[PDB]
RNA sequence: AAAACAGUGAAAUUGUGUGUGGACCCGAAUGGAUCGGGCCCGUCUUGAAACACGGACCAAGGAGUGCACAUACACU
């Protein structure tokens, strides 16, 4: 019996807020965003709130962006979507389903493209008009992982290692990998 | 040396090596203008420049 | 942050600026550059730069950037060359597309993804992947050869 | 939005106008901080100290054996100079550590991108009440802002120069300023920067007149041409919000080079006039709204009290009695 | 508008602390009831447990 | 002067002989000249102060703080607020139940007797009040 | 090599007068004898009060800086 109510006060503990963060912006308008989130967590224990309201805190690097085809991808057959970042064109793409994006940011090729397809952009100040009860939203995340400089870190002299090594390069000249599997 | 990085090659070496500052930038781009002027009075009708061929 | 105190500031006082006071900061204790790379150093190369003790490759003793440089374009991209303005007229029309990929800089042209729009198109360039040959002629457009 | 109304030599006004896109956009005083301390380094000139001074001397150590300290010291005879000890930086007349070298990087970089918004909202502050008495300008006898002066403006003198501005209700800045004249301390007084003034009016003109040369000799008026406006005339200090007088003709160009919102400015290749991630300052607020209030739920006011284990205290919450069963 | 709806609010809630801390105080009176008896019956019951003991 | 704040005047007395007269001087300073009184952190190796042995003096620290609600509060029961023009007064009109207003060194005889005729008027408390103006 | 104003005029150090003590610091006091605790700092060192070294006294000066090239983080 009490093994099993204190995991379940364990898992809900990992998604609430932590009240302790803060957004290092000195933008104005963008910490106006965070206060309103803020007084909407203390008052809830909705999940998704909780998981935006802890997004907004991360720094530039965390909030990584997303291509519009890929939000589409990740989508998994909802309405409106939900993205604490900036959203991308997609230059392999032309027709796409309509969609509501409510996100931070969007790029000018990117919503000419959305709108001639019918759809709408709104900023995350408006999400609780676009939604009564937050059940037919889906939130979506990107990767870090995916910066170019991630194929360097670790050390290409262990084996079986997939790094690469930092180099000179040219023509004739660069360091190769040669401790990898093919 | 400690830690990765590019390994360094950085060529600093050579004691007797001169270095070039900008800081006469604003004022001969003035100069050149001022002696365009000039030269537009002495030929006054006729253009600066020559007509040169498209290749 | 756009600007922030150094560290060097705030080490006033203390005696050693950090840097110990058994290990000292002394002059050049490791050798200077890149050397002792073979032995007291080996260590250090053999994890991060193993292919650094070497000499490889083919020998041409002058060489010419501008005979050889190229830049390349796959298939699933060729409709995102043109203007969003001209891409949404071609694609109700019943005129065809013909594309150069020299007047943007581009010379060969490789056979990713799928085309993004499925009627016909005549494509012009200096080289084509089987693939992309392949998929082209499928839609019935048309690949051209040109210097 | 709003008309406002041009101002003809006497006072009268009868012509009026709509205003110009860019007054709409909203104030980042983050961006226009930034802006300024970049730009201001832009103008400085090179200092550096002689490039072998402290090292002029034949100077050797001594060596040890001698009860003195290993510091190179003066070759001489005849002298008071003879053993002294020369090169280093703890030495009178030595060589200073790290001497100051002409090769240190005096400018700075800004985007391009950066400085064209910059100088576009530090124009829109130019039309708040708040921003502009704020920076202490004082304009509590004009009649509104912005002002747009006329042209037709005849004007060759400075005799009926000040008349026309003192109509304007600028009477009080203009003291403000004659009024503010001191002598600066510390060593600048020194080195040709004497005497500090308050910063005043802004006049932008555009088209070539008569009037530019009237005004100038007044303390504290400032000129500029619209087309090559300068953040450190429009954000003084880096704070927002100076006062301007405009020509009628510098209004109207202001739809050329800022353009109108979500197109792009022919003047200004590439520019295009954006959107905040929100609208407003005010939007903590919107918690208030029905369609927030329908979705949250009701607090508990109720709390519990904190913990006391003293003798007296407990005894009243947890009252003791004995029992004599040995159960 | 919204300068309006922040008042509503405002005496929403304080209507609701009052209604919560009346019913807090029946609660604990009625506990205080319940405790009386019960100390009662338990105390009586540790000497019947102690006689089934002994016999 | 013999003047207190009425908020506070059955508790001042408990306050002020309640205030602690400890000095943390620097260690050594009584034994060569060329070092001052100002508190340095010592940080020799062997340095018996550091190491906190008994019978070395004591160090500063947090547990010597005074409660948030006394801190800053002067004798007479007021916190201070520097003053050099007439315009300065106008800012305690809304606050002269806790605060008093002290004249800057530097403003001369003349424009003093300006400062004190206002101070009169709007109800402030002027600690400097006798100053320079004696005679 | 030194040496600016016929300004202001600190500290080391000296004489005279008036007070308090017998190297001095911390804690606690008397009308008054005093009581309790404390070895000289800085530094290398497993380990310093050391029969380890530097330090007679005061003022002023006196030591992680600039550029180039890759880099990780925060901010635009």
């Amino acid at each position: 019996m009490l093994k099993q109510k204190m995991f379940e006060h364990y898992k809900k503990k990992a998604i609430l807020f932590d009240e302790s963060r803060v957004p290092r912006t000195k933008n104005v308008f963008y910490q106006s965003l965070f206060s309103l989130y803020k007084k909407v967590c203390e008052n809830t224990e909705n999940e998704i709130v909780h998981k935006i309201t802890k997004r907004l805190t991360m720094s530039r690097t965390e909030r990584h962006p997303l291509k519009l085809s890929n939000i589409i991808e990740q989508a998994n057959g909802k309405e409106i979507v939900v993205f604490v970042g900036k959203v991308l064109d997609d230059d392999k793409i032309l027709e796409i389903p309509k969609i509501t994006i409510v996100a931070l940011k969007i790029s000018k090729q990117a919503k000419e493209k959305l709108t001639l397809n019918g759809g709408e952009f709104y900023t995350l100040d408006k999400l609780f008009y676009i939604s009564k009860d937050l059940k037919d939203v889906a939130l979506v995340k990107g990767d870090k992982n995916n910066r170019k400089c991630t194929r360097y870190f670790g050390a290409s002299g262990d084996k079986g290692s997939e790094t690469y090594p930092r180099t000179r390069k040219g023509a004739r000249r660069g360091e190769r990998r040669i401790k990898n599997k093919k | 040396m400690r830690g990765n990085q590019m390994l360094p090659n950085n060529h600093f070496n050579k004691g007797s090596m001169k270095f070039k500052n900008w800081f006469n930038q604003p004022m001969r781009a003035l100069k050149r203008k001022e002696v365009r002027e000039q030269k537009s009075k002495i030929c006054y009708p006729n253009p600066l420049k020559k007509l040169r061929p498209v290749v | 942050m756009f600007n922030k105190k150094s560290k060097s500031r705030k080490l006033r006082g203390h005696v050693s600026h950090g840097y110990g006071r058994v290990g000292k900061h002394r002059k050049h204790p490791a050798g200077r550059g890149k050397s002792g790379g073979l032995k007291h150093l080996r260590s250090l190369f053999q994890r991060y730069h193993p292919d650094h003790f070497r000499k490889l490759g083919i020998v041409m003793f002058h060489r010419n950037k501008n005979a050889d440089f190229t830049r390349t374009v796959n298939v699933s991209n060729l409709w995102g060359l043109m203007k969003l303005e001209e891409q949404m007229k071609f694609k109700s029309s019943a005129e065809v597309p013909v594309v150069d990929c020299r007047n943007y800089g581009y010379l060969k042209v490789l056979g990713g993804g799928d085309l993004s729009v499925k009627k016909p198109i005549v494509v012009i360039a200096r080289q084509f992947t089987k693939d992309a040959e392949e998929k082209i002629n499928a839609v019935g457009g048309k690949c051209v050869v040109a210097a | 939005s709003r008309q406002v109304n041009i101002i003809e030599q006497d006072g009268t006004s009868s012509r009026t106008t709509s205003v110009p896109a860019v007054f709409n956009l909203n104030v980042r005083q983050d961006l226009i901080s930034f802006t300024h301390k970049n730009v201001a380094m832009n103008s400085r000139q090179p200092y550096a100290v002689k490039p072998g001074a402290g090292m002029r001397h034949s100077a050797k150590s001594w060596g040890t054996g001698r009860a003195m300290a290993r510091v190179p010291r003066v070759r001489a005879g005849g002298t008071r100079r003879a053993g002294q000890g020369a090169n280093a930086n703890f030495c009178r007349g030595g060589r200073m550590f790290a001497p100051t070298n002409v090769n240190r990087r005096w400018n700075r970089k800004t985007l391009l991108s950066i400085r064209r918004y910059a100088s576009a909202m530090a124009v829109a502050a130019t039309s708040i009440p708040a921003y502009v008495e704020g920076r202490g300008h004082r304009i509590e006898q004009i009649e509104n802002i912005p002002l747009v002066l006329s042209n037709k403006i005849d004007t060759e003198k400075t005799k009926e120069g000040i008349k026309i501005l003192y109509n304007l209700g600028l009477k009080e800045e203009l003291d403000k300023v004659e009024e503010s004249k001191n002598i600066r301390a510390g060593k600048g007084k020194w080195r040709n920067r004497r005497y500090v003034l308050k910063k005043g009016p802004l006049f932008v003109y555009t088209s070539e007149t008569s009037f530019t040369k009237a005004i100038r000799n007044i303390p504290g008026v400032d000129t500029e041409r619209v087309e090559n406006l300068s953040i450190l005339d429009l954000a003084p200090g880096g704070q927002a919000g100076r006062l301007i007088i405009w020509m009628e003709d510098a209004f109207e160009k202001l739809t050329e080079i800022y353009g109108e919102m979500n197109e792009e400015s022919k003047f200004k290749k590439g520019y295009t006039m954006g959107m905040d991630v929100a609208e407003n300052i005010d939007v903590e607020n919107i918690f208030y709204s029905d369609e927030v209030q329908e979705f949250i739920d009701i607090p508990n006011f109720i709390k519990k009290d904190k913990m006391v284990m003293e003798k007296n205290k407990l005894a009243e919450i947890q009252q003791y009695v004995e029992i004599e069963e040995r159960i | 508008d919204l300068i309006a709806k922040k008042e509503q609010y405002n005496l929403r809630m304080e209507e609701l602390q009052k209604k919560q801390q009346e019913q807090h105080l029946k609660r604990v009176e009625e506990n205080k009831k319940y405790a009386e008896k019960r100390t009662v019956e338990l105390l009586e019951t540790y000497k019947k447990i102690a006689l089934e003991q002994q016999l | 002067m013999d003047i207190v704040n009425p908020s506070l005047s059955k508790v001042i007395d408990i306050i002020n002989k309640g205030k602690s007269k400890k000095q943390f001087k620097r260690f050594q300073s009584w034994r060569v000249k060329r070092v001052s009184e100002s508190w340095r952190k010592p940080r020799g190796i062997d340095n018996r102060m550091r190491r906190k042995f008994g019978g070395a003096p004591d160090m500063p620290g947090i547990g010597y703080k005074k409660p948030n609600a006394i801190r800053f509060l002067l004798p007479n029961g007021y916190r201070k607020i520097m003053v050099a023009c007439v315009k300065d007064l106008e800012a305690l009109i809304s606050l002269n139940s806790f605060y008093c207003a002290e004249i800057r060194h530097a403003v001369g005889s003349k424009k003093r007797i300006e400062i004190l005729e206002r101070a009169e008027e709007l109800g402030i408390l002027v600690i400097n009040k006798e100053g320079k103006l004696v005679k």
